[PDB]
C-alpha cells in the first residue's frame, strides 16, 4: 500500500529533503523540496545558476495564469514570482492528479542552494500563512479537497552518518518508527505551531518559565535544517551543553556553527556531548512527553577532507521562536495528524545513533498548568 | 524556510 511512497525523499545531504514531483501537461519533472514552514507551492519558473531545470508554463497546456504577483520571504533566502494554477502529480505517490495553486518563482535572492538538487518548494502548513494571503488554497488542501487522500501525511527524514527518506501522503507506515506514537495538540493552525513544556540537556532541567520556551511560537519545520531556539532560550543550552561536553574545550566560534569540529575518522567521542529532551503539552489533560535526540541529530556532518570526519553545531538562535527543524526531525517519525489537529512522534526507524545510545519518544509525564506556557500577542 | 507571521 504505502510501500510505494517508502524511500520517496531523497537529499544532497544539508540541502534538504526532496520528493518528485511533476507539473503540467505534458508534465515536466521536478524535484520539490518538502517545507512543513511554509505555506506556498512555488517552482522554478525561469532560469537560475544554480538548478539545472525548470518550469516552463509556455510548453504547459493545463496552465492557467492567475495575474496577480506573489512575495515570499524566508528567515533564509527569499523570491517573488507569477500566481499560475496547472495540474500537479507526484510519481511515488498517490495515483492522483490535482489542479493546485502554483508560483512561478522569476527572481530569487539566497533560495535555491548550489548542489541541492532540488528546484521547488512544497509548503506544507496551513492557509493562514499562504501568500499573499489565505486565499491561496496551500497544495494539500487542494490534494485532500480534489481526491480520496485522507487529511494526514507523516515524514521520516534519515539523516547520513561516516542522504534518503519517505513522505507518506495521506497515512502511517507501521515500518518506519520503533514504539508508540505520542500526540501533542496543534495550538493553531497556521504554522504547525506546538507548545513546549519543559526542557533537558542530559537530564538536566533548563528551569526557565514555560512561556520563554515557546516565545512567540514553537513550530516543526523540515525546511529548516539547525533546531532554532529563541535567544534566551538558546544562550541557556549552549551553556548547559558546554558544561557537559567539558570534556574537550572549544573556539567560541564552533557554537556560532562558524567553525566546524574534527577527529581521526570514526574516533568521534558522541558519548561526551549531552542529549537533548523536549517535553510537549500532552493530549490528556494535565500530561505530557518527551523526545530526545542525540548528538548525532544536533552535529550535522559536513563532507575539509582527509581521513577526517568533520561536524558543524546544528543549534543556533532564533528571533522568531523555537524552530525544530532537520535536527530534531532526523530522530523521529513526524505524523503531521490535521484530521484530528495533531502531531505525533514516534522514533524513526532509521535515526542515526550509537551503540550505547538511542534517540527517544516516551510518556507520561504529570505537568501542570502547561496551557500555561503558551505565549500571546 | 516562511518568516513575518
Amino acid at each position: 500500500s504505502f510501500v510505494e511512497m517508502v524511500d520517496n525523499l531523497r537529499g544532497k545531504s544539508g540541502q534538504g529533503y526532496y520528493v518528485e514531483m511533476t507539473v503540467g501537461s505534458p508534465p515536466q519533472t521536478l524535484n520539490i523540496l518538502v517545507d512543513t514552514g511554509s505555506s506556498n507551492f512555488a517552482v522554478g519558473a525561469a532560469p537560475h545558476p544554480f538548478l539545472h531545470r525548470y518550469y516552463q508554463r509556455q510548453l504547459s497546456s493545463t496552465y492557467r495564469d492567475l495575474r496577480k504577483g506573489v512575495y515570499v520571504p524566508y528567515t533564509q533566502g527569499k523570491w517573488e514570482g507569477e500566481l499560475g494554477t496547472d495540474l500537479v502529480s507526484i510519481p511515488h505517490g498517490p495515483n492522483v492528479t490535482v489542479r493546485a495553486n502554483i508560483a512561478a518563482i522569476t527572481e530569487s535572492d539566497k533560495f535555491f542552494i548550489n548542489g541541492s538538487n532540488w528546484e521547488g518548494i512544497l509548503g506544507l502548513a496551513y492557509a493562514e500563512i499562504a501568500r499573499p494571503d489565505d486565499s491561496l488554497e496551500p497544495f494539500f488542501d487542494s490534494l485532500v479537497k480534489q481526491t480520496h487522500v485522507p487529511n494526514l501525511f507523516s515524514l521520516q527524514l534519515c539523516g547520513a552518518g561516516f542522504v534518503g527518506g519517505s513522505m507518506i501522503i495521506g497515512g502511517i507506515d507501521h515500518s518506519l518508527y520503533t514504539g508508540s506514537l505520542w500526540y501533542t495538540p496543534i495550538r493553531r493552525e497556521w504554522y504547525y505551531e506546538v507548545i513546549i513544556v519543559r526542557v533537558e540537556i542530559n537530564g538536566q532541567d533548563l528551569k526557565m518559565d514555560c512561556k520563554e520556551y515557546n516565545y512567540d511560537k514553537s513550530i516543526v519545520d523540515s525546511g529548516t535544517t539547525n533546531l532554532r531556539l529563541p535567544k534566551k532560550v538558546f544562550e541557556a543550552a549552549v551553556k548547559s551543553i558546554k558544561a557537559a561536553s567539558s570534556t574537550e574545550k572549544f573556539p567560541d566560534g564552533f557554537w556560532l556553527g562558524e567553525q566546524l569540529v574534527c577527529w581521526q575518522a570514526g574516533t568521534t567521542p558522541w558519548n561526551i556531548f549531552p542529549v537533548i529532551s523536549l517535553y510537549l503539552m500532552g493530549e490528556v489533560t494535565n500530561q505530557s512527553f518527551r523526545i530526545t535526540i542525540l548528538p548525532q541529530q544536533y552535529l550535522r556532518p559536513v563532507e575539509a577532507t582527509s581521513q577526517d570526519d568533520c561536524y558543524k553545531f546544528a543549534i543556533s538562535q532564533s528571533s522568531t521562536g523555537t524552530v525544530m527543524g532537520a535536527v530534531i526531525m532526523e530522530g523521529f517519525y513526524v505524523v503531521f495528524d490535521r484530521a484530528r489537529k495533531r502531531i505525533g512522534f514516534a522514533v524513526s526507524a532509521c535515526h542515526v545513533h550509537d551503540e550505547f545510545r538511542t534517540a527517544a519518544v516516551e510518556g507520561p509525564f504529570v505537568t501542570l498548568d502547561m496551557e500555561d506556557c503558551g505565549y500571546n500577542i | 524556510f516562511l518568516a513575518x507571521p
